């Protein structure tokens, strides 16, 4: 069992390509007519190879 | 041609052509391998073209 | 030579590709550009100064059509063609600059060599339309 | 660009005057400037958005570019 | 088996160095040249193997 | 900047660069940026009027700036130009001239700001947007218009036009 | 400073680089303020990204484009192209195979 | 009789106009539209029909056209018991007649029975009714009693009998409507489409046309019913500018991007085998003989100028309409982000 | 007159089968989309009737309302009716779905949703007994299989619809 | 045209001289023109079908 | 119910799915969206020759 | 039409021009190598089956384990261009005009050269 933590985790820094995000990622609609979201959960969600990034939850679907 | 999916179909094509070859001229062992084989390169090869 | 006026697309287009010019000047007016009254004089004189183009004017506000054949953006539009094939443009009014465009046209064609039976006149959209069908015609069967 | 704009007359327009006496606020000035800026593509600084003053300057800064389409 | 060595050798080279230039900080600069001698004797290799 | 505005929120030009060789860009001011937005912090307050005149017009700067993104991908292109668009919101900004409380303005900057990022990445609806972008005294480009009441009511003032179109049914 | 290679402690100041180095202003921006951007500000930087991105679709912004001409194709369905075609393959045939079948038929 | 119709326009969906409308032939492409002008500003609408599928959206979403309370759609209208137009009629004070021969349909006595006997019973039923102030009653612009179509013959022969039997009705001739579901673009779009090559033209393209926007006829049947002189008016509704076929080929072709190829077969192979084959939407009689006729505003009545309604031009009005059908060719990067 | 020999028959043909497999949206609002789910599991069984959940609605036959709409939800509402495959029906269910409901005088509520899409049925309960939603599906479901053929066309001397 | 007729006639020829020689001058001893070869039971190596 | 006692459930389902009509989005491959799934089904149906019932059957 | 050997020598070499042929994109010519060790795959086999040798159908296996190989370091150098700042269309990588490209376009990271 060796180290594996760089392979875990990338940081960012400044105007440093190999660092930023290399890639466009999946912004996905986690929205209301989802299975796993429930009733009115609108989830927009970035996606990079199928790992949660960043979340922004819309709510207020069933604000009444 | 030159888009890259396009390329990879046509190449793929020539695979079958060359079994084809292969089963004409009564080697059809052969034909069983490679196909097999690069079938699955040909795979990995379009998940390369997702990325 | 001296301008010949249109304010017919249909009417310009046949008697340009009639007359299959080895040199065409064509200036592209609208009403809306209040320097457009200079650039007719600047164009009468440049006409009667160069005997080696056609020069060919064409009323935008009379022919639209003509400005979506030509891919006219500000008018005036000066778009000087050689065979057929877009030499250079200029938009805007400077009379300086547009006989420079010209002496320069007319210089790099005087140094040109051209195989036999491949120096015929062509149309305008003969040279985007053949490209279309190289990269765009490929490209929309793909996305679609 | 400047068409759009119905206020402003082209007719006899000198470059040298201020945006207001052309008949542009400061709304009417950022969208101009913005509408120029789309128009060859480009970008202004903060500086030089803020520091323009008639279109004379706008033309110049236009002129020394090298990105300009 | 002797030119995978070789690859395998060329592959490990060091990239990065601990030298005395502060000014490369926050800034993104290209070397380029580890790709140049992979493509090149990956290339090459391919060439003699073929014929 | 971990920011969504920040200089490193562009997308990549390709898959293996974020733009040509020997160099780096992106587009992140005309069009929207590359990951989403996670967090929008509070405005810096203002202690007086040229701050938050200042905070307006950077707004209405950076709204000109996407007006011909959001047309483009809220097909209403037709219904008005840029221009026109822009001059609409103008005149809402105008209507809302009179205003002369600094934090107010800036809850109001805030308030801008994120219907702005709502529009750009298709949070709201087309014709639910568009009632920012509309003209107030002309028709939409994108259909006919009457001008009956015009021609009938040519000199009338406005009260014998409002006159003579009631304020209610009349059935009732 | 301990563990920082050259950098120097001022007076009011840890100091950020090297001597005689230059001083970042995106740097002292994130530093100074961790993820607050009251207004996206065009520096020179994002002036030159911007213009950078935009040199790559120069060509697409610079073409000129004809609009069509419509026009009725009266002879679309006759298949000119594969009437030749045929002409070819019957005088090949003819000039190769049914010479050489007919002789040795005979 | 009295023709004066007096509501409030300045209302929204759960107002009172003061109009109880009763239209005809609402499960085509007019339909929705004018009810929904009508039924907007706080109006009473019902829609008779006898339609094959009744679940088709041609049918349910004529529900929405005005609120709970407010739209009705009478079902299994015989067409030919004029107690069931004493009934459709009976509370209302506007009536519209959309009732037209379709597209695919061939047969004379079919085109007739929509074109003259319905609208003769509607405009008969009206008559007897003394609370029907407005009628309007739908033709079409080249309506001629020498026309080779007989969707144009019957409709002249319609015009005369509603005109005869409800002197005060009002007769609308549009020249020819596009708009999201119409046979204009939608037709071209799905011809186009499906022969993935060409679109197949069997004449020369020098027809003349005139087009108007889904919209526009709406706000034309809305001024009407302000306008208290159009009584007993015939008035022919077109666009702006007059367009030949091929022109309108070429147009839809540059707004969109897609390259034109118009394919020609001849005419009388086409009439045969139109004539002697069964008649679908996209292959019909109909589309065959229209070809050739004009279709224009020939000035002999009123104009859509008489109505105060300014029509947008057919170049910016059909471009909204063909935003997902864009030609995808050589783009910046900038727009793969949408 | 002579085709009908042959369509009238397989009219029938073709609504038994979209009878015997009626595919509802899997989409629930609220908590009548909890008495929905209720009135899925074995006590009331609707694979009984043939009526199973498909997620997406290209697949979809019934788009079933079972909540409450707000002025946020009503375009996203308007785009899954739109993006169903035809034929296509609504059953609208509960109050919050009929009408306003409990919430009928609220700032963010959508009075009905039959201002946004049409509805084919309604369910009146709050929240409806899984009882009352197998009735009305089962109402539904006869409906559209006799929606094919009422006598719209008329008979001849010969006993022949048009 | 003249042409096609000759080029009919040629193909003609060469389809019923092959028929013609598979079906005589051609030992028949194995299946291969159905309906046309007997599709008995041989009992020996050598019967001709 | 379908049927008597659920004896034709699985013609009810290809008959409803033959039935259902199919839409292609814009913004996607026309050929390869209609396309890729005669592929599929052709595919599908070659494996029963991949199949043994008993010595050389 | 043509014998089998002509045949097959002629369709590697063809195979190898048409690899040097294709624009300079490194998948492309990964496929296109591929493509030739599969010809040489069956030109071996051919020859083994004319001449009743069995050590070419071992040229066949191993001809398929190293293209193997070299596939995978293929892959690897591919994702390697994506770290660098590297187009996989090499001809991108340099700024000498190239009359075959349409749109060859590069200039300096400069928004103005003059500035008195
Ligand atoms: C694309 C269309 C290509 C048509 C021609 C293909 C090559 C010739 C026919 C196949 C062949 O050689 O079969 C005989 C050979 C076997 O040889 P054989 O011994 O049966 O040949 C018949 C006997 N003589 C020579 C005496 C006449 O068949 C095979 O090897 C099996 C082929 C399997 C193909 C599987 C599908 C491929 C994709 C379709
Ligand atoms: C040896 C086998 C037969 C080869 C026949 C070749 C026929 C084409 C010759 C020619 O000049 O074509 C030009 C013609 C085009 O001429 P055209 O009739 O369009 O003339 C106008 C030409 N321009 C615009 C350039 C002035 O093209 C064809 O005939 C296309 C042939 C397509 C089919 C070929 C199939 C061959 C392989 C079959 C395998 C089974
Ligand atoms: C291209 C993406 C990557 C491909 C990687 C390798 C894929 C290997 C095969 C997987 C299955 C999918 C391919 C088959 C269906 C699509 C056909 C195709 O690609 O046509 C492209 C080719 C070319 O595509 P095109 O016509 O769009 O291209 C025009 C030319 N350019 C490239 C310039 C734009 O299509 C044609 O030539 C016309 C259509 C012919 C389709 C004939 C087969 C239809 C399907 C029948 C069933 C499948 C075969 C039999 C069953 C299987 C064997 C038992
Ligand atoms: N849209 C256009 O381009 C123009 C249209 N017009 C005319 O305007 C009118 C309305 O237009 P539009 O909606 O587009 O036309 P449609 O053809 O789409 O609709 C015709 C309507 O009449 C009904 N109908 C047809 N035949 C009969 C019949 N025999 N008995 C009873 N009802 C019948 C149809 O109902 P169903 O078939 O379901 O029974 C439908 O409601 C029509 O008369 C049309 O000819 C005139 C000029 C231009
Ligand atoms: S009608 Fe009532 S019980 Fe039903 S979802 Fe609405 S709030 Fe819940
Ligand atoms: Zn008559």
């Amino acid at each position: 069992m060796n180290r594996s933590i760089f392979q875990l985790w990338k940081p960012e820094s400044p105007r440093s390509n190999v660092n930023s995000k290399q890639i466009k990622t999946m912004n996905v609609n986690f929205g209301p007519q989802h299975p796993a979201a429930h009733g009115v959960l609108r989830l927009i969600l970035q996606l990079n190879g199928e790992i949660a990034e960043r979340f922004d939850p819309h709510i207020g679907l069933l604000h009444r | 041609n030159n888009n890259l999916y396009y390329i990879l179909l046509y190449i793929f094509l020539e695979i079958v052509f060359f079994g084809l070859f292969l089963c004409l001229y009564q080697l059809e062992l052969f034909t069983g391998f490679l196909w097999v084989a690069e079938f699955a390169i040909v795979f990995i090869a379009v998940v390369l073209l997702f990325y | 030579s001296r301008v010949r006026s249109f304010n017919d697309f249909k009417a310009a287009k046949t008697y340009i590709d009639t007359l299959k010019p080895k040199l065409a000047c064509l200036y592209f007016r609208a009403d809306w550009n209040p320097l457009c009254e200079q650039a007719d004089k600047d164009f009468d004189k440049l006409s009667d100064t160069h005997l080696e183009y056609e020069f060919v004017k064409i009323d935008i506000d009379k022919a639209p059509q003509a400005k979506g054949y030509f891919a006219v953006r500000c008018e005036p539009e000066f778009l000087l063609l050689c065979l057929g094939q877009e030499m250079t443009r200029q938009t805007g009014q400077n009379q300086r600059n547009l006989e420079h465009r010209l002496f320069k046209v007319q210089e790099y064609v005087k140094g040109l060599n051209f195989p036999a039976g491949m120096d015929t006149y062509e149309e305008f959209h003969e040279q985007y339309m053949a490209e279309h069908t190289q990269l765009d015609k490929e490209i929309n069967e793909w996305a679609r | 660009v400047l068409s759009n704009f119905e206020q402003v007359n082209l007719k006899n327009l000198r470059w040298e005057q201020n945006f207001k006496k052309l008949g542009l606020d400061s709304l009417d000035q950022t969208a101009l400037l913005a509408s120029i800026e789309h128009e060859f593509t480009i970008l202004f600084p903060d500086g030089v958005f803020e520091g323009f003053e008639n279109l004379e300057q706008v033309v110049n800064y236009i002129l020394k570019n090298i990105n300009a389409v | 088996l002797v030119s995978c060595a070789i690859f395998y050798k060329f592959i490990v080279s060091k990239i990065s160095f601990k030298n005395s230039n502060y000014k490369d900080n926050y800034f993104s600069i290209f070397s380029k040249n580890y790709l140049n001698v992979l493509f090149y004797q990956y290339w090459s290799s391919f060439f003699s193997s073929v014929m | 900047m971990n920011h969504y505005w920040g200089s490193s929120n562009t997308i990549p030009a390709s898959s293996t660069q974020n733009n040509n060789y020997f160099s780096g860009g992106g587009n992140n001011v005309t069009i929207r940026g590359n990951e989403i937005m996670e967090r929008l912090p509070s405005q810096t307050p203002s202690q007086n009027m040229v701050q938050a005149s200042m905070k307006t017009l950077r707004f209405y700067r950076k709204f000109c700036r996407l007006i011909p993104f959001i047309l483009r991908i809220h097909n209403i292109g037709t219904k008005f130009t840029a221009q026109q668009a822009m001059i609409n919101f103008g005149n809402y900004i105008r209507e809302r001239n009179h205003y002369r409380d600094p934090g107010l303005i800036d809850h109001r900057i805030q308030l801008g700001y994120e219907l702005l990022y709502e529009a750009e990445m298709h949070f709201s609806q087309h014709t639910i947007l568009m009632q920012y972008l509309s003209p107030y005294n002309t028709p939409l480009s994108d259909r006919g218009y009457s001008y009956l009441e015009k021609v009938k009511y040519g000199n009338k003032s406005k009260f014998l036009q409002g006159f003579y179109k009631g304020n209610k049914p009349t059935e009732f | 400073v301990k563990g920082k290679g050259s950098i120097r402690k001022g007076i009011h100041g840890e100091g950020f680089g090297a001597p005689s180095h230059a001083h970042d202003a995106l740097i002292h921006q994130i530093k100074q303020s961790k993820d607050t951007m009251d207004y996206q500000n065009i520096t020179n930087e994002v002036a030159q990204n911007f213009a950078n991105h935009q040199n790559n679709d120069r060509w697409v912004y610079e073409r000129r484009k004809s609009n069509f001409i419509a026009q009725v194709d009266y002879e679309y369905f006759k298949f000119n192209h594969w009437r030749t075609a045929w002409r070819y393959f019957r005088n090949i045939f003819l000039l190769t195979a049914g010479v050489s079948f007919l002789y040795n038929m005979e | 009789r009295s023709t004066q119709l007096k509501f409030y326009d300045g209302g929204n969906r759960q107002s009172i106009s003061g109009i109880r409308a009763t239209i005809f032939g609402a499960t085509g492409f007019m339909g929705p539209y004018i009810g929904a002008a009508l039924g907007y500003i706080g109006s009473d609408v019902i829609f008779p029909h006898n339609h094959v599928y009744a679940y088709d959206d041609y049918v349910k979403e004529l529900k929405l056209c005005a609120g709970s309370g407010q739209s009705y759609i009478m079902r299994h209208f015989n067409y030919d018991d004029d107690n069931m137009y004493d009934m459709a009629i009976k509370n209302s004070n506007v009536v519209i007649n959309l009732v037209g021969s379709r597209l695919q349909n061939k047969n004379f006595q079919k085109a007739a029975y929509a074109n003259i006997h319905v609208a003769k019973k509607i405009a008969e039923a009206c008559a007897r009714n003394p609370n029907v102030r407005r009628l309007i009653h739908f033709s079409a612009a080249g309506a001629d009693t020498k026309s080779p179509s007989p969707d144009l013959h019957t409709k002249f022969h319609g015009e005369e009998a509603v005109l005869n039997a409800f002197p005060n009705a009002t007769i609308f001739r549009p020249c020819t409507v596009y708009g999201m579901q119409d046979y204009f673009i939608r037709h071209w779009i799905k011809e186009r489409d499906w022969w993935y090559h060409f679109n197949i033209v069997t004449d020369d393209c020098t027809a003349k046309r005139q087009p108007i926007l889904i919209n526009d006829v709406a706000q034309c049947v809305l001024n009407a019913l302000k306008l208290q002189e159009s009584a007993g008016q015939i008035y022919e509704l077109g666009g702006p500018h007059v367009y030949s076929r091929l022109e309108v080929f070429e147009m839809l072709a540059n707004l969109s991007g897609r390259p034109p190829k118009l394919a020609h077969i001849p005419h009388d192979i086409a009439l045969k085998i139109t004539q002697n084959f069964y008649n679908w939407e996209f292959f019909n009689m109909e589309k065959v003989i229209k070809d050739k006729l004009d279709l224009i505003v020939t000035g002999k009545h009123k104009t859509i100028s008489d109505l105060y309604v300014q029509p947008v031009s057919f170049p910016q009005g059909a471009e909204q309409f063909i935003d997902d059908v864009r030609y995808r060719g050589v783009e910046t990067h900038d727009n793969l982000e949408k | 007159m002579r085709v009908d020999y042959i369509v009238t028959p397989i009219n029938a043909v073709v609504s038994w089968a979209r009878q015997g497999s009626f595919w509802p949206l899997t989409f629930g609002l609220a908590c009548c989309a909890v008495e929905m789910m209720h009135a899925t599991v074995s006590r009331y069984d609707f694979d009984r009737f043939g009526v199973i959940f498909r997620a997406t609605p290209r697949q979809a036959d019934l788009i079933l309302v079972a909540g409450t709409l707000t002025n946020k939800m009503a375009p996203g509402l308007r785009r899954l009716y739109e993006q169903t495959l035809d034929p296509k029906w609504v059953l609208s269910m509960g109050s919050c779905a009929n009408g306003g409901g409990y919430y009928h005088y609220s700032y963010s509520v959508v009075r009905g949703c039959n201002r946004i899409i049409p509805v084919d049925i309604y369910v009146p309960g709050c929240p409806p007994t899984a009882e009352a939603l197998m009735f009305g599906v089962l109402q539904l479901q006869k409906s559209l299989y006799r929606q094919i053929n009422e006598g719209e066309k008329k008979y001849n001397k010969k006993d022949l619809t048009y | 045209g003249p042409l096609n007729i000759v080029f009919a006639g040629v193909a003609f020829l060469m389809f019923y001289e092959n028929n013609y020689k598979k079906l005589y001058l051609n030992p028949r001893y194995s299946y291969t023109m159905p309906y046309l070869q007997s599709a008995k039971i041989t009992k020996n190596l050598y019967e001709k079908l | 119910y379908v049927g008597y006692r659920g004896r034709l459930q699985y013609i009810a389902d290809a008959l409803k799915l033959f039935i259902k009509g199919i839409v292609v989005p814009e913004g996607s491959n026309k050929f390869w969206f209609v396309a890729i799934p005669s592929a599929a089904g052709a595919i599908c149906y070659t494996f029963w020759i991949n199949s043994m019932w008993g010595p050389s059957v | 039409m043509l014998t089998w050997i002509s045949f097959w020598s002629l369709i590697f070499w063809l195979i190898l021009i048409i690899l040097v042929l294709k624009p300079k994109n490194f998948i492309s010519i990964l496929f296109m190598s591929e493509l030739t060790w599969l010809a040489l795959y069956c030109l071996s086999l051919l020859f083994g089956a004319i001449y009743c040798d069995i050590t070419l159908l071992s040229i066949s296996f191993f001809i398929l384990g190293v293209a193997g190989l070299e596939f995978s370091f293929g892959i690897l150098i591919a994702i390697l261009y994506k770290n660098l700042n590297e187009s996989l269309n090499t001809d991108l990588n340099n700024n000498n005009n190239n009359q075959n490209i349409f749109d060859k376009n590069f200039k300096t990271p400069l928004e103005k050269i003059n500035w008195q």
